[PDB]
């Protein structure tokens, strides 16, 4: 990385200006003569004590165990942003009721308790419990600021440059602040995207956690430099609470961080915009992931295809390159999805179009993959090359659609075509232009199984200050860039998504994989880690990146296998396959100077290797679409760190070099070269866990030193779980999606187990507009097993039947059971190991649509 | 009086089946032997006939994969996918 192309907080004057406040009593008073009280808000005026500054707090009670907390001036010179698009619904709000009042207090009562809010009047402060649990203080340590909007026309507030790029900064100073302080705390998560550590550092001695959609060249690891993506939701965890912090602002944000019985301080430093804050009071984790899809949304449910294997670079040369490759797998048995079409696919960089030379049949080409039951994804960014013969210009152009500066021009910047304009994604009808243009009419060569990744979108451009958009550049409605900079990625994402579903006519499930995001983004897709390095400790840090992004609700995360820049030595590129298969967004990628890397062109023990993580991928397809499934109904992650499913065991609060899927598999991947072993944590007291591959349990809890050979994946089922399996692994998970399940009963110390399982036909919104779905729970007790309706309202027509159970930690059995309605009752052969107890249920026969029962006689 | 056909015995000697266990869609044999024609095995092989041209044999899991691998279409007899004959 260049630091000196990125700005230090020294560098961004609103950080400065912010930051030098340091911690003491602060000049902001409330007004109680002011104070307003209805059934959704408070409201009271906050008067700075020196400018005579005037603002209003609207303090909010809500519904799920949040509050909300939002300060704007009351009477500026223009409106200040607030962020749109983002909040799914308008939060359902809980009375708030005056319990306690004197001439500097007023105490709160939300709903029927047992929640309270405190407004100390001066100095200003709010203090949040439940009952007599101090749980949360806002300006603890007085350094809220809200620089007001002063006369449009010290160093830097107004006109400032940064190395040539200058920013005429119309509107000065207009910076906001505020800190909370979290009593019990001394953990933290969240505020992606950086290449760091799961758990968050303090930022005393340091720079603070930058939140700015950046494209940074050969980024570094274990630093705080703002990376594609700006999440800003911070999740604190303890032995006692989970608490989440929503900061609802799309400006450039940073983030310190301090700890000090134990407490951790939060501060965010906004350039722009209104203090918009939800406090997600928990009690639990899961409670703070609930409170946040509630605000934000769900995951979008991932087509099936999508959670299979992708294979890309930059860049495949042509159709016969395609179909070598394509080809290839086949021939040397390993399964693959998806194959990616880089940016030299197109007409020099002209976006929907194809090189006459290169790709001169789209649809021929498209029309072989769908032979072989497999996808194709075609790379679409948001610029677009000044070109008058080309039609997507002249349309935007003669439409008035693109970003301008402040003399009314059309934005021209840098970027792959040369000279190009930048569509304003912020703009409800450029996004409405932009996914009519995926229509089939539209983008010719495109067909059903053609689906996009959307890249640069931060926005990336060449001659741009930090090689992004100018911040005074104005887009819809008078906005500057500086307001809405870290959405303007989540739109293109989002209109992309919206492309896809209506091409089809609203049928089908789009696939679109972005590199910017924000708050909000699970809503259209996946994201990656983006331009990573073939070297092991960025294999080691995929783990704490995408845990921070399912914190914060950005379940399908990924890093590109092998790593993108260089080229990374076969033992590297096998277990970066590995991990990569235990990863929920799964694409191998490489720069343009790279050596080709389709795993059958390694040694055949390499090749082995990388098959056995592939075949492992596809065997578990039903797991992951169930987790996933999980993830759009309830908000919950999909990959998890162990400190979700144990959060008593202080142990695992920091842990980032293992984790979870679901509660069901705990993996550890080989991270080192040369290893022959792994230490693998095994939390749970009364808890016993299964090396998936030798049957061996573990109790719970212990570190235990596991032998490792190139092939191996250390995967450990917990017992109390049933994992459901696609045993007859294919080409693809097309050739899959019909066939027969294999359920893994693993059996917890008091012999049980349970597990659902989700199927529907891998890619319509049939299961939401018919209702054509299934959602199974397997459930194991006493000598027991039975399946039954976990959604009754799911129906589906399918050949899909149960071929094997596999049971471990079970006795030889006298004699197996079957009973399902409609057919004689069954008896089943079994074979069975006494050294492992791993019981093996032939040919059960039954619908998995069906009720039935399994009893071990 | 009536005497029984003699069971399958597993090309492997792993097993011995009867004869509604081959080709059942339940792999019983380690070396796949019991089912040629399914997917049911891992590592079983279906044998493309080709009548009239050179015989080929594929992998067990593109037995009723929904994609067209032997020249006369016959790997594919149960899966919605209808196979024209390309053998010339
Ligand atoms: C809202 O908060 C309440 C209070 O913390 C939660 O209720 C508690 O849940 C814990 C389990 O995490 C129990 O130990 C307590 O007995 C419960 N307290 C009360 C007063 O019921 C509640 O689950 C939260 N609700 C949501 C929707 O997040
Ligand atoms: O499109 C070229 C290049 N742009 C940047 C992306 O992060 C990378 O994955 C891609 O290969
Ligand atoms: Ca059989
Ligand atoms: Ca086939």
């Amino acid at each position: 990385v260049d630091r000196s192309n990125f700005k230090t907080c020294d560098e961004s004057s609103f950080c400065k200006r912010q930051r030098s406040i340091r911690p003491g009593l602060s000049p902001y008073r409330a007004l109680l003569d002011t104070l307003q009280l209805g059934p959704d808000a408070l409201t009271v005026h906050l008067i700075h004590e020196v400018t005579k500054v005037l603002l209003v707090l609207e303090l909010q009670g809500l519904q799920k165990n949040m509050t909300r907390i939002r300060i704007d001036e009351l009477e500026p010179r223009r409106p200040r942003y607030r962020v749109p698009d983002v909040l799914v619904a308008d939060p359902p709000t809980a009375r708030l009721s005056v319990s306690g009042r004197d001439d500097n207090s007023v105490e709160l009562t939300v709903a029927e308790g047992p929640y309270k809010i405190i407004l100390t009047a001066q100095p200003f402060r709010l203090d949040l419990l439940e009952d007599r649990s101090l749980l949360l203080s806002v300006n603890a340590r007085g350094l809220m600021a809200f620089e007001h909007q002063r006369a449009p026309r010290e160093p830097g507030a107004w006109e400032e440059t940064f190395k040539t790029h200058s920013d005429s900064k119309p509107y000065g100073p207009t910076s906001v602040g505020l800190d909370f302080s979290l009593p019990g705390m001394e953990h933290v998560y969240g505020i992606p995207e950086h290449a760091d550590s799961l758990r968050l550092k303090v930022t005393e001695g340091g720079e603070p956690y930058r939140l700015y959609n950046l494209d940074v060249f050969q980024y570094e690891l274990n630093n705080p430099m703002a990376l594609y993506g700006s999440v800003p939701v911070l999740l604190a965890h303890s032995f006692h609470r989970d608490l989440g912090i929503f900061w609802l602002n799309a400006a450039e944000t940073w983030v310190d961080i301090s700890s000090n019985t134990p407490q951790t301080d939060i501060r965010w430093m906004s350039e722009s915009g209104i203090i918009d804050v939800f406090l997600m009071l928990g009690p639990s984790v899961f409670d703070v992931f609930r409170q946040y899809a509630s605000l934000t949304g769900t995951q979008a449910l991932p087509p099936l295809f999508s959670l299979g294997y992708h294979q890309s670079r930059w860049n495949y040369r042509d159709e016969a390159d395609v179909l070598e490759v394509d080809q290839g797998f086949d021939d040397h048995n390993m399964p693959c999805d998806v194959i990616w079409l880089d940016i030299e696919h197109a007409d020099g960089k002209r976006y929907f179009t194809w090189d006459p030379t290169r790709f001169p049949q789209p649809l021929n080409m498209l029309e072989h993959l769908a032979s072989k039951r497999r996808k194709l994804v075609a790379i679409v960014d948001p610029h677009i090359k000044v070109d008058s013969g080309y039609r997507v210009h002249e349309e935007l152009r003669n439409h008035g659609l693109y970003v301008k500066t402040r003399d009314g021009s059309d934005y021209e910047g840098w970027c792959w075509p040369g000279s190009a304009s930048y569509p304003d994604f912020t703009n409800p009808r450029m996004r409405a232009w932009w996914s009519n243009m995926f229509s089939f009419d539209n983008y010719e060569g495109s067909a059903p199984n053609l689906y996009v990744w959307n890249d640069m979108n931060e926005p990336s451009v060449f001659n741009g200050p930090e090689v992004t958009m100018l911040k005074d550049a104005v887009h819809y409605g008078g906005w500057e860039h500086r307001d809405i900079h870290n959405i303007y990625g989540l739109y293109v994402h989002m209109a992309t998504a919206d492309g896809l579903i209506q091409r089809s006519g609203g049928i089908e499930r789009p696939f679109v994989l972005s590199r910017a995001f924000f708050s909000g983004s699970q809503r259209f897709g996946a994201v990656w880690t983006g331009d990573n390095t073939a070297e092991w400790d960025h294999l080691k840090i995929s783990i704490p990146m995408c845990l921070s992004l399912a914190l914060v609700g950005l379940s399908f995360c990924g890093a590109d296998v092998g790593g993108f820049f260089k080229n990374p030595e076969p033992e590297l590129l096998v277990r970066w396959y590995q991990m990569g298969a235990y990863q929920p967004f799964f694409r191998a990628h490489a720069h343009l100077d790279t050596g080709r890397r389709e795993p059958w062109l390694l040694a055949s023990q390499y090749q082995d290797a990388i098959r056995d993580a592939l075949f492992q991928r596809y065997s578990l397809l039903p797991f992951w679409y169930t987790l996933f499934y999980q993830a759009h109904k309830e908000g919950f992650p999909v990959m998890r760190p162990l400190w979700v499913q144990y959060p008593e065991d202080m142990s695992t609060f920091s842990i980032e070099d293992q984790f979870m899927l679901g509660d069901a598999l705990l993996i550890h991947p080989v991270s080192d070269a040369g290893a022959h072993g792994v230490q693998v944590y095994l939390p749970g007291q009364e808890e016993v866990w299964y090396d998936i591959q030798s049957y061996q349990k573990h109790h719970g809890p212990q570190t235990l030193y596991l032998p490792v050979t190139l092939s191996s994946i250390p995967v450990f089922q917990r017992g109390g779980t049933i994992v459901p399996r696609w045993m007859r692994v294919r080409r693809s998970s097309d050739c899959m999606k019909d066939d027969p399940i294999t359920l893994f009963v693993a059996l917890s110390p008091q012999g049980t187990a349970q597990g659902e399982l989700f199927l529907d036909d891998g890619h319509t919104f049939n299961y939401q507009t018919r209702h054509e779905f299934l959602l199974r729970r397997f459930s194991f007790s006493g000598s027991t097993l039975v399946s039954s309706s976990a959604d009754p309202k799911g129906h589906l027509e399918t050949p899909i039947w149960i071929e094997r159970v596999v049971i471990m930690g079970a006795g030889k059995p006298a004699a197996v059971v079957l009973q399902t309605k409609g057919s004689p009752e069954s008896r089943l052969s079994f074979q069975h190991d006494p050294e492992t107890s791993v019981l093996i249920l032939r040919k059960p026969g039954v619908s998995v649509a069906s009720d039935w029962s399994i009893h071990l006689r | 009086f009536y005497e029984e056909s003699k069971p399958f015995t597993c090309l492997d000697g792993t097993a011995t089946i009867p004869f509604d266990q081959v080709n059942d869609d339940y792999c019983d044999c380690k070396d796949g032997s019991d089912e040629p024609g399914t997917a049911a095995c891992p590592n079983g092989s279906f044998h493309c006939t080709n009548t009239g041209y050179k015989p080929l044999y594929i992998l067990s899991s593109r037995v009723n994969d929904g994609v067209c691998d032997c020249c006369d279409g016959t790997d594919e007899y149960n899966s919605g996918t209808v196979c024209e004959n390309t053998c010339r």
